RNA sequence: UCGCCCAUCAC
RNA sequence: UCGCCCAUCAC
RNA sequence: UCGCCCAUCAC
RNA sequence: UCGCCCAUCAC
């Protein structure tokens, strides 16, 4: 009844004609992975509710678990993979996407293969900063090797230097030409030069004042141009890395302790400003409640720990370790709360490593 | 350069804040380290607070400037956490130090408070 | 320039005249909680875009940290709490809000104050099913005690029972009016009855067939009506709990192992489906990298743990327990994935309590 | 009654599958508990799988029915996990049990498979 | 050791 | 009818 | 203890 | 030029 592909979502009847079609409201790989692995997304949800407004009460999908979620959503849903909606779209894609269809299938297939692995840094913005310094350093060494490439190739074709000002167009010219008699109207028009620019170059090749480099020499200058086109491809891999890396952003307290303790410390300080304004030797005892109250009013036993008690090394360990870990944890938390309020920048894998190290030190001690 | 050093410090008064720690050490009432700074910066009547210029992450002391603007207290800084620990009299480091009573340092705290209040203005 | 209020957000000029004000597009009690603790909201993003498009730049706010989020995001923001916007708006709301402004202050202020406490039960869907049975059992006791109240009071004034059949209105009559010779035209309007109902009842004041209750016989019937009034308040206490707690949803893996570790483990399995299908013995070794390779290909010792080594009770921990904890963690992890994937209910603090009992037993044994 | 069941049954077939566990255990090849059931399920090798009706939380076995469609093997349920553990010879409970080789019980496991293929339909 | 606010109830 | 001190075990 | 796919470096 | 194992120690 319903089926999905690279560009959209389609409903066909039990005789075999189209009822309705949708396209995705987010980037296609990001929505299609959910629909491929078996879970529901808003664009398929709006289509199947359009079929419910149009008076269809029974539904047939392709994936067994998307069908399982569809009945849990309140629908008479079942699974039959050979059904007409998918059978038509996958048999005659040129009827729906036209005679170029495989190019859009390609563009999302490679992107899904780039997405079906997890991405989690401890230093993502610092890695982006080193990629930004690499982008100026790469452009700066491209400029250096291009200055040598201009001067050395000017021994063999000196008229070229003023004639091709655009640096990557000079690099790709020397990469593919090598020796000056491989210059033809065809290869210059494949390299995408204008008929005007091709009215020169060829005029100069018939009259050049340059010297002679042998076949054995001029391939070294061709290899210099090929390694500069390697550097220009690395330049794009740096730009495309940053274009992904700016999606992995997060708060620190969620990683160092997680919501059960993070939202408790925020609520017992009344707010996240107030938690960031607190000392470790009060963050230790936030949510000690009746124990903090009577340590004041009746001068009772000082509270050893508050709501931090259910931490992964307190409610489950010997008394010797329970007191020492409580204040060390509250120290590292007083750093983490100030980071998440005043700057919002991510360092929490190092705050974890230091709390691994101090608890390993508590282990070699006790 | 960290976000908490919000005014440019001259070749004067910084050494006078270092000296104010040195002479409060046996004669006033004083706390050292940033969490003990934090509680004596909230609670009772602090007189002055001192920070290092090399605290890293800067975020741990980045709370002290807005906390001084809510409660009408002056702050100042000195070039190193290892020298600020040595001024307090401990062989480790200190990111900050707080004065509860100045002891000998009372005329130094009065000169620092007067000169900084008209600098930032 | 900006002023910060409950009846929307406001903008005023250097001379203290209004420019524009806008009303909120999420629940105002949540919009005030953000704006009061100093983070900025969508309706104020729109009001400052309106103020920018009018041709102003000098964006002085009342609050320092709201102004921090504004200039940290990129706006031309400053701070003065006594600025001419707040000095006008809070001096005379009548010029801007309308004369009943205190109703709008009241209805959101009491809601914010009822809302300023955080929530973290361990199995809250079960802990709300018991409140749905409490609503069934509360109407069940009301529909029992009011039958006794009807039968007893109808000894003295039977002309009311078929005339006030809705049980709360009969209880309010017997609580507040009580003895039949108290009945007059004014106290029935102070009880909220209509003229069509007040022609009757008063009809019976001169001619009832009921037999006499004395001054402290009617008292115990009033005590019963005064306690049944509290059972209607208990019905409100349950209605106000159900409207708050029955909208909760939380993932289990996100609480048992923490969000970043859960999200990583889901991808070393290929998906959450696989993490909900696979055995604990395989879930134990997911993403061990070249240690799993040499166990298969080279016939080495099996790895004790994969990516579950990053779990906050394995990463820091001494050798005697690391393997024992990794096995029980892989079982309890396989359960949490099965709950998130097949059921969509929450039990994660129970799953933690059981692994915490097993960790205490590991200390008690080794 | 749990979510994961796909067809209704009386004590018919179910008491015969419990009886098959009571003779496959010492004439054939068997495993007990749900992670060993799941190993023999995922790598196909379980010829018949038996699961309990009273698992608590119920979710720990909820994969076994759809995963037995995905690999094409018969599955059945029985009324109590403690009695399934006792049929598997152990002194605790078992949420599931897996038959790898029926031993003497081949005609009996083939009857169970042939009559469960009347219900998986 | 010493205070301040709080609900609900008494001799 | 209730509290306090010291010695001691498990986590 | 063994199988296949696969990069890279080499004869 | 490259690899393994027993005892003891640690997270």
């Amino acid at each position: 009844f319903i089926s999905e592909n690279v560009r959209g979502i389609y409903a066909f009847d039990e005789n075999g004609n189209l009822i309705e079609k949708r396209y995705f409201t987010d980037k296609p790989e990001k929505v299609l992975d959910q629909l491929l692995k078996g879970e529901i997304t808003k664009d398929l949800e709006e289509l199947l509710n359009s079929l419910k407004e149009k008076g269809y009460d029974e539904f047939v999908f392709e994936h067994p678990e998307l069908s399982r979620r569809a009945k849990e959503l309140g629908f008479s849903a079942t699974t039959e993979f050979p059904n007409i909606a998918g059978e038509r779209l996958r048999s005659n894609p040129e009827e729906f996407l036209g005679e170029n269809w495989f190019e859009e299938y390609y563009k999302v297939g490679v992107a899904l293969t780039r997405m079906r692995i997890q991405e989690q840094s401890g230093a993502r913005d610092k890695m982006v900063i080193q990629a930004i310094e690499a982008l100026d350093d790469v452009d700066k060494v491209i400029n250096l090797l291009v200055a040598r490439l201009r001067e050395w190739y000017s021994l063999h074709f000196p008229e070229l230097d003023e004639l091709l000002p655009k640096h990557p167009q000079y690099v790709a010219f020397v990469k593919t030409v090598g020796h000056r008699d491989n210059i033809n109207e065809e290869v210059l028009r494949e390299l995408g030069l204008s008929e005007e620019k091709i009215k020169k170059i060829l005029e100069a090749k018939e009259k050049t004042m340059g010297a002679w480099m042998d076949q054995t020499d001029i391939e070294v200058v061709r290899q210099l141009a090929e390694e500069i086109d390697r550097l220009y491809q690395l330049r794009k891999k740096l730009e495309d890395y940053i274009d992904r890396a700016m999606d992995d952003v997060a708060p620190n307290l969620k990683a160092l302790v997680g919501a059960k303790l993070a939202a408790r410390l925020i609520s017992l300080a009344g707010g996240l400003r107030e938690l960031a304004m607190m000392p470790s030797s009060t963050i230790q005892v936030l949510g000690a409640e009746k124990a903090l109250f009577r340590h004041l009013r009746t001068g009772a036993k000082p509270p050893k720990h508050g709501v931090i008690y259910q931490y992964p090394a307190i409610n489950r360990s010997p008394w010797w370790q329970r007191g020492k870990i409580a204040r060390a944890l509250a120290g590292k938390l007083a750093i983490a709360a100030r980071v998440d309020y005043f700057s919002g920048e991510y360092i929490a894998e190092e705050l974890k490593k230091e709390l691994e190290a101090r608890i390993r030190e508590i282990k070699e001690k006790y | 350069k960290p976000s908490y050093v919000k005014f440019e410090v001259p070749k004067e008064l910084a050494e006078k804040a270092l000296q104010a720690v040195e002479i409060a050490r046996d004669t006033g009432k004083i706390r050292k380290g940033t969490n003990e700074t934090t509680k004596a910066v909230e609670r009772g009547q602090a007189k002055l607070v001192i920070i290092a210029e090399d605290v890293d992450p800067e975020e741990i002391v980045a709370h002290l400037p807005p906390l001084c603007e809510e409660k009408e207290i002056p702050y100042i800084y000195v070039p190193s956490k290892k020298e600020l620990g040595a001024a307090a009299g401990i062989e480790v480091a200190a990111a900050s130090v707080a004065i509860i009573e100045p002891g000998k340092a009372r005329d130094l705290v009065e000169e620092i408070a007067m000169k900084v209040k008209e600098l930032m203005k």
